[PDB]
């Protein structure tokens, strides 16, 4: 349940490989549209290493499916992230998530 | 082990600095004297003059009066009030073969500093907190009585007239009961902890680079001494000018619901003192000579006895 | 809708104001797992945007400022403010160059300079919401926010406000002058206590208060202020006087390491001159009482006497007095407004002349500030017990200790649940193997660590909610009480409280009280009598009722307590017997009180035979039906209880040299103990043979132990005595030559339970009667 | 039965007795020795006879007592009987039987007597004794009102209960218990508080809390304000809406401030929260819950997730009431000590819907 | 009283204990206690090993380890302290301290002993030896 719909195309050839870091200037919503998160408000390019399962499963699977500089809209299903219980305090149980990411640099 | 004591240069330097601070504060900083207690109270009194509002000092004892009237079971030990209880107490101890005139100015300057407190309502603050004690013989009722003496020292008159009316419009039973409560919790000469101290006195220096702090143990027998002397010294000063109404108040609170008759309660401490000094005689009636610690105990019990006979006779100096 | 419309909506202003109270109350007191959860709902930029949008209404501005500190700058705030009252300085050379006055008698600027006292870092963690969920989690830190960006914004909003306030504008920011400054001071005050400001920043802050004084516009103190804005001025000014005091202590610590390094070489040169001096002998030992005959604590007390018989030269005895005059002049004593204490004493008194202040909080914060300046000497004194000095090689473990200290004080204020219990145990288990807790027992006492672990045992006892916690706390205190003797002296003082909760397996609060009085004649002599009668009243209960947990376990019923009552006599046998000797004053009052309630003795002798009582125990211990059916056998506890009632009274027997004197009181007691017990009851007990292990091993906790015999031999050898040769040889062949060759047989488990029994109980008593 | 007690029931409402001599006129003359009189309990309104008995069956032959000093074989008044000094006993004037004991030392008229019937009297206080007699005036109305309601408690309608008598009687009690103003002077505000702390402890001890709890639970069962009030008729039906609201105001006025009476709801906490959506006096019960959750902190940690889910369900059905956010702000901390069990039950319920 | 050890031993002990610490908990096995003392050069046999664990489950914790380390070094210093205590009396250091050179070294040490007790020390004991003096002091 990892649906990537493109928003702006990138290089088309540069892809992140394993054992590597990324820098994503992401933001997320819910299906109702309520904006539970961003990154630009914190003014920090969010970084993470692929493969090591730091992020949820719907995130890094969307991450290697992008090119460098591409802008993509993701749709992570309930079963791929925060399935039964959800995050405490933030994300309700059985919630489908909607993301807007952008691979800044470094593969 | 007294012979194997290591020298200072063998010690690590950080521990050497540690014992220095315990020494340097003890022999230099603690010994230092200064007289800031008078040059504070003037500007808290003079600043009411400016270009019916209360004075800076007059605001302060109003605030201490307000915290003594809130309904609480116990009286919480504020360090700040004890930090101000002695400072106002030392404003009168500067005045507390001579000519005739020069002692009157030494007298009247004490009535100046006594006026500098008790026209700002200092007389009823020290009367409320004894009712707010309700018998808990803690550290605050030590520090509140030294202020109560330095206002009524020398036998001032109108502070008693500022005190009788306060106990007559309020009908405050609870003062006199707290007076009666502090009376019974006055230690006397014992014959059990005395030899406990003496068996403790057989040790002079403790092993492993430690010192027996003789002030830590102190006097386990009659450590209540200077406090229980101070209460009767306060109690003597309520009828110093032979104010005959207190002679009929201290045995009968006739406006109140329940009399206490502290005069009778003063007798009953004296009897408890009387057997306690007499049994100290019977322990020493077999011994021939008296050592050093035996007299220091016996010097204590008569010094509080002279206080209470003097406090007795001011109930009856007036006819 | 636009949020500025709440300024006239006047109803959804209120309901969105009270929502901000629910936001501050949920993430209150360091709840940092939920503090990330709020960081989603109110973002980072829109909180920083709301700090300066001046058209916000009144009670909504004081919400969004106080929301900010309650999700970011509170969990770090309490932990550093806790470590401010204590001063821990290392010996770096940066410390070594610290003076009272700056070099250039001109009084230096407060809070400006270099301090060296240890403080833990803050450990923020950045928020995220796409990280995967694990799982018990260890902890959550406080969520982060960029501080170096924040200090420039906070200084700017203060810097305009002192300037715009001089303009006396009719439309102030946020609807008053009260809301213009109260939500900007209490952020600046809590960024000033966290120490994250540069010194050039607080140089600007000193200009923004009263620039006429602190210079190396109109001042803020001259501005007419309403009452609540004066309050944050006191909480701002209270930080500054402490930075004068912490600099003063760190000056005096710098002075001492320069001084005692100069003092050790002076002594060791003087001692070597004493080592080569043979010109005197009777006066030589008067010079030798100090060198190796006195303790080193008494050396420094004797060395430092030269104010108004000192072995120190006049060169290094004067610079101390030169230093001492540098410190009183640094304080308020002139020792015959350009000063901070000159400024405050003017400003605080003038505030009383302004109006009659009604808010009782401000009148306390005023006068506590004012007394702090005038008795500036005593303000230095009361901090000095919290002054300690460590080695620079120990700092890398000391700050690792202090962070593990801070988690406990954070758990002081939260009601204990099943998670933070595992935080407390893992904290405490990381303290007791940190190696500095031992080598500086004054410092652990100085930080109030021994006080802190007591109150978390107070709150749990108030049925026991969390027993696995309360063992490891009282285990920590028992391991604390034997580090130094004066630490045991401190723990002794909470005895009556510790005694009130004597009421299970594992350790107990009472074994804390036992290890507070052991091995020390000072405490045992100073032990109260009212603290003794409480111990026997809990001993008054156990002889009448059973253990309700044991009959809940399905055991047979026994009307008294062979297991519970033995948890007091092991305490009281430390109450009268110390250093292998009996006390007098406690022994003469425990037995006078033990006979007021004769139910306190075991009821078989209150009566059946004493050997018959143990004979009644062997059947119910050997038979499993009459035994307790798993760790508690009733038959093993009855012989163990009477092993406790015997050797207590043996250790209250008056000593022999007082029997040689005619002390009639001391021989009155020796009558009573001999009157209670028949001697021949002991002889059947001292001679009963045991199940020796050979080819099979019997059970220790269900059968006779040699420690049952070890209690009885101490009783007869201390109150009855061995007089003649026949009665010596009477019990000799019957008891011990059965056991000796039983011990000589195995030359194994109970062999070592009996080897130490023989070498500590009977072979002394043989050598007492060898002639 | 008559008893004795220590000091706890010495101060309270039970240990208050008034003397009633036989002669009508000049009854407030000075009492003298050898004088016949009756004995009244003030709260029950019963007459002492060695049992207490009702006034309708109190006879001058059955109950007539007297004050004698010791039994030798024997307008206004002269001042005969001092206070605290007389130390005199009681016995029947027809029987001569000395009331004495046997912690509840049961008092009995005994012809042997003892050496312990020399008992000293103490006069009561004016504000307290005024608070005494109104208990009897209210409870006599209230239990009459309860069993008046209990008559048709099962029988539908195809005596008259005191509707107008009870409406005015509550409203005087609200103003009796009204907390003093904040604009008052501080030394007098504190003095008037400790008077109020007595005379709500003086009610909740001697009944008058659960007695108020009863007349709620006989009335709350009629949720239709008219149709289930038609068991009475149309007369009491018009005043049913009022009598509930005034009742919760009384109870909220009782446990305001007082910590000791706030612990009296630690057993029936669930009785309170179960009536939050009752649609009549919804502010009334919510007022009672707010004052109890700020005085006694032990009622915080006895709250489970079934209770909090009703309160959020109250907010979702009663608008954006700003009082509901107060009681949740009291539910987080108590006395500066937070409850980590409660600080997450709110959060993962209220916040995550964002709606 | 655990203060009778100096700091650097506890520094050496914790260095030894953390070196054989099982998981960083501060637990060690019963065998490793023997190895770690032989890692510190101390070689006691299983007799001195056996009585120490039963004095305090197979799990040795660092305070439980350290209290045994205090007692093993308390008894050894308690007997070697008293011969070096006699060293300061005699000018040579053998045991021959003249009784004339004692009644000013004993009233000048700091336990505040007056002339009567240092008399009472002497006539209830020419030059006296050391072994009678360690007998007359320990008593």
């Amino acid at each position: 349940g990892v649906e990537i719909e493109t928003i702006s195309p990138g290089d088309g050839r540069t892809f992140p490989k394993k054992g590597q870091t990324c820098v994503v200037h992401y933001t997320g919503m819910l299906q109702n549209g309520k904006k539970f998160d961003s990154s630009r408000d914190r003014n920090k390019p969010f970084k993470f290493r692929i493969g090591k399962q730091e992020v949820i499963k719907g995130f890094e699977e969307g991450a290697a499916q992008m090119s460098l500089g591409q802008r993509a809209k993701l749709t992570c299903t309930p079963d791929v992230a925060y399935g039964a219980t959800g995050h405490p305090g933030v994300i309700p149980p059985n919630a489908t998530l909607i993301f807007d990411v952008e691979l800044l640099n470094l593969e | 082990a007294c012979f194997r004591m290591t020298p200072l240069y063998n010690l690590p330097t950080h521990r050497a600095c540690n014992m220095f601070l315990e020494s340097y504060k003890a022999a230099w900083i603690l010994t230092e004297d200064h007289s800031f207690e008078d040059r504070m109270i003037d500007d808290l009194s003079k600043a009411g003059e400016q270009e019916k509002k209360p004075d800076p000092l007059h605001q302060l004892v109003l605030h201490f009066s307000r915290t003594a009237l809130t309904e609480k079971s116990k009286l919480d030990e504020d360090y700040l009030y004890m930090a101000y209880a002695d400072i106002m107490a030392k404003s009168c101890h500067l005045e507390e073969e001579v000519s005739f005139e020069e002692k009157e100015m030494e007298k009247q300057r004490l009535l100046y500093q006594q006026s500098r407190l008790h026209t700002r309502g200092a007389a009823e603050m020290v009367l409320q907190m004894i009712s707010a004690c309700k018998g808990e013989t803690g550290a605050m009722v030590s520090s509140t009585l030294k202020l109560g003496i330095s206002i009524l020292n020398g036998g001032n008159a109108e502070v008693q007239q500022k005190m009788l009316d306060y106990l007559k419009d309020k009908k405050e039973v609870g003062f006199f009961q707290s007076i009666q409560a502090l009376m019974q919790t006055c230690s006397v000469l014992d014959l059990n902890a005395f030899e406990r101290q003496n068996k403790a006195e057989g040790l002079g220096m403790v092993n492993e680079d430690g010192t027996v702090i003789n002030r830590q143990n102190g006097e386990k027998v009659m450590a209540d001494d200077e406090f229980t002397q101070d209460l009767f010294r306060f109690l003597q000063l309520l009828c110093e000018g032979h104010n005959n109404d207190f002679q009929n108040y201290l045995r009968t609170q006739t406006g109140n619901t329940t009399t206490i008759n502290i005069i009778i309660c003063t007798v009953d401490y004296l009897l408890r003192l009387q057997e306690s000094i007499s049994d100290f005689y019977w322990y020493y009636s077999g011994k021939d000579v008296i050592e050093e610690q035996g007299k220091r105990n016996f010097s204590k019990a008569m010094s509080v006895a002279k206080q209470v006979f003097n406090s007795l006779t001011e109930y009856i100096q007036g006819p | 809708m636009d949020i500025l419309e709440l300024s006239e909506r006047l109803d959804l202003q209120r309901f969105h104001s009270h929502t901000l109270r629910l936001y501050r109350a949920v993430c209150a007191l360091g709840n940092n797992r939920v503090a990330h959860a709020l960081c989603s709902h109110v973002d980072q930029a829109q909180l920083l945007h709301a700090l300066e949008d001046a058209h916000l209404p009144g009670p909504l501005r004081a919400g969004y400022y106080d929301l900010l500190i309650s999700i970011h700058l509170e969990s770090a705030c309490r932990s550093r403010r806790s470590m401010l009252s204590e001063y821990i300085v290392p010996l770096t050379p940066e410390t070594r160059a610290i003076t009272l006055f700056p070099p250039g008698r001109r009084h230096g600027l407060p809070g400006v300079g270099v301090t060296t006292s240890l403080r833990p870092p803050h450990h923020f963690s950045p928020p995220c919401f796409v990280a995967a969920l694990p799982a018990e989690a260890p902890a959550r830190l406080s969520p982060a926010i960029p501080l170096e960006a924040l200090r420039d914004k906070a200084l700017r909003m203060l810097g305009e406000a002192v300037r715009d306030g001089g303009q006396h504008a009719r439309d102030p920011v946020g609807g008053s002058v009260e809301f213009q400054f109260v939500p900007v001071l209490k952020l600046v005050s809590t960024l000033l206590v966290m120490g994250i400001f540069g010194d050039e920043d607080v140089k600007q802050i000193l200009k923004m208060i009263e620039p006429e004084v602190f210079t190396e516009e109109e001042g803020l103190l001259q501005m007419k202020l309403p009452e609540s804005v004066k309050l944050q001025m006191c909480n701002l000014l209270e930080y500054f006087c402490d930075q004068e005091l912490q600099h003063r202590v760190e000056s005096l610590a710098a002075f001492a390491e320069r001084y005692v390094d100069k003092l050790q070489a002076n002594q060791r040169s003087r001692y070597a001159l004493l080592m080569r001096a043979f010109t005197m002998s009777a006066a030589e030992t008067a010079r030798r009482t100090r060198e190796f005959r006195s303790p080193p604590q008494e050396q420094i007390n004797m060395l430092l006497h030269f104010k108004d018989d000192c072995p120190l030269p006049e060169d290094i005895r004067q610079d101390l007095q030169d230093f001492h005059q540098d410190l009183l002049a640094h304080c308020g004593i002139q020792l015959e407004p350009q000063s901070l204490q000159e400024l405050v004493s003017h400003m605080v008194v003038r505030w009383a002349q302004e109006d009659y202040v009604q808010s009782p909080e401000l009148v306390r914060a005023m006068f506590s500030l004012l007394h702090r300046q005038y008795d500036g000497l005593g303000e230095l004194l009361r901090a000095l017990p919290r002054a300690y000095t460590i080695s620079p090689s120990s700092v890398e473990d000391t700050m690792s200790l202090l962070e593990c200290l801070g988690q406990i004080r954070s758990l002081l204020i939260v009601q204990m649940g099943p998670q933070e219990e595992n935080l407390m145990i893992q904290s405490i288990g990381n303290i007791m193997n940190n190696k500095v807790f031992y080598q500086h027992p004054n410092l652990m006492r100085a930080l109030g660590m021994h006080e802190t672990v007591m109150e978390v045992m107070v709150n749990v006892l108030g049925e026991i909610r969390f027993p696995k916690m309360v063992t490891s706390c009282c285990r920590f205190l028992c391991y604390f009480c034997r580090i130094s003797r004066q630490n045991q002296r401190s723990m002794f003082d909470h005895l009556s409280y510790l005694l009130e909760n004597s009421g299970m397996q594992g350790s107990t609060p009472l074994d804390v009280a036992a290890a507070s009085v052991i091995d020390n004649n000072e405490l045992a002599l100073a032990l109260q009598e009212q603290d003794l009668e409480k111990v026997v009243s809990y001993l008054a209960g156990c002889g009448l009722q059973s253990c309700p947990m044991l009959l809940a376990k399905g055991y047979p019923d026994i009307g008294w307590n062979p297991c519970g009552g033995e948890r007091y006599l092991d305490f009281l046998r430390f109450a009268v017997f110390v250093n292998g000797e009996s006390v007098e004053e406690n022994a003469n009052v425990v037995v006078r009180l033990l006979i007021r309630k004769p139910e306190c003795f075991g009821p078989a002798l209150r009566g059946s035979g004493l050997l018959a009582a143990i004979e009644e125990a062997i059947r119910i211990s050997e038979d499993p039906a009459r035994d307790g059916p798993n760790r508690v056998h009733l038959g093993h506890a009855i012989m163990s209880f009477y092993a406790a009632l015997i050797d207590l009274l043996g250790r209250c027997a008056p000593e022999m040299h007082l029997i040689q004197a005619g002390k009639g009181e001391a021989l009155r007691i020796r009558a009573i103990l001999r009157s209670l017990v028949p001697l021949d009851d002991l002889v059947g007990i001292i001679s009963l043979p045991l199940q020796i292990p050979t080819l099979v091993q019997p059970k220790m906790s269900a059968s006779f132990v040699p420690d049952h015999k070890a209690s009885m031999v101490l009783f007869l050898d201390r109150v009855y005595g061995i007089e003649n040769q026949d009665f010596l040889l009477h019990v000799l062949d019957v008891g011990f030559l059965p056991d000796m060759r039983a011990a000589a047989s195995l030359d194994t488990e109970m062999a070592l339970a009996l080897n130490r029994y023989l070498c500590l109980a009977v072979l002394p008593l043989i050598t007492k009667c060898a002639p | 039965l008559v008893y004795y007690e220590g000091g706890a029931v010495c101060t309270h409402a039970r240990s208050l007795w008034r003397l009633e001599p036989l002669r009508i006129s000049w009854s407030g003359s000075h009492l003298r020795w050898g004088q016949p009189l009756r004995i009244r309990h003030v709260t029950t309104g019963r007459y002492l006879a060695l049992v207490v008995v009702d006034a309708c069956k109190a006879h001058t032959k059955a109950t007539s007592f007297c004050f004698r000093v010791s039994k030798e074989k024997l307008g206004m008044g002269p001042p005969e009987i001092k206070y605290g000094e007389s130390l005199c006993f009681v016995q029947h004037v027809a029987s001569g039987l000395w009331l004495t004991y046997a912690l509840k030392k049961k008092a009995i008229l005994h012809q042997e007597g003892h050496m312990d019937d020399a008992l000293f009297l103490t006069r009561c206080q004016q504000e307290e004794s005024q608070a005494a007699r109104m208990i009897h005036s209210t409870a006599g109305l209230y239990n009459q009102f309860i069993k008046g309601l209990d008559s048709f408690s099962g029988k539908p309608r195809g005596p008259a209960l005191p509707i107008e008598a009870v409406i005015l009687s509550l409203q005087d009690l609200i103003g009796y218990f009204e907390p003093p103003s904040e604009e008052l002077q501080h030394e007098e505000k504190q003095s008037k508080l400790r008077s109020l702390r007595n005379r709500q402890s003086l009610f909740q001890e001697e009944g008058m809390l659960s007695l108020v709890l009863n007349c709620i639970d006989r009335l709350n069962v009629y949720t239709t304000a008219a149709h289930f009030a038609e068991y009475a008729g149309e007369e009491a039906a018009e005043s049913w809406k009022e009598i509930v609201n005034l009742l919760y105001e009384l109870l909220a006025s009782l446990i305001r401030g007082n910590r000791a009476n706030c612990a009296l709801f630690s057993t029936n906490l669930d009785w309170v929260v179960s009536k939050l959506d009752r649609l009549e006096a919804s502010s009334g019960i919510l007022e009672v819950l707010y004052c109890v959750l700020i005085e006694s902190p032990e009622v915080l940690n006895i709250i489970q997730e079934n209770h909090i889910k009703s309160i959020i369900s109250l907010l979702d059905k009663h608008g954006r009431n700003h009082k509901v956010l107060d009681v949740l702000c009291s539910l987080c901390v108590c006395n500066g000590v937070a409850v980590r069990s409660n600080q997450d039950l709110i959060t993962e319920n209220l916040l995550p819907g964002r709606e | 009283m655990a203060d009778q050890l100096t700091e650097e031993q506890i520094a050496e002990f914790k260095e030894a204990f953390s070196l054989f610490d099982k998981d960083g908990d501060g637990t060690i096995t019963t065998k490793a206690l023997g190895t770690v003392m032989r890692s510190l050069g101390q070689n006691p046999t299983e007799a001195e090993l056996q009585d120490m664990i039963n004095e305090v489950n197979g799990t040795i914790d660092f305070p439980a380890f350290l209290t045994m380390m205090a007692r093993k070094m308390k008894d050894t210093d308690s007997e070697e302290e008293i011969r070096e205590a006699f060293r300061v009396f005699d000018k040579d250091g053998n045991g021959y301290i003249s009784a004339a050179a004692l009644r000013h070294v004993m009233t000048n040490l700091g336990e505040k002993l007056t002339d009567e007790e240092v008399d009472e020390m002497i006539r209830e004991a020419g030059q006296v030896n050391y072994e009678a003096f360690v007998q007359m002091m320990t008593a």
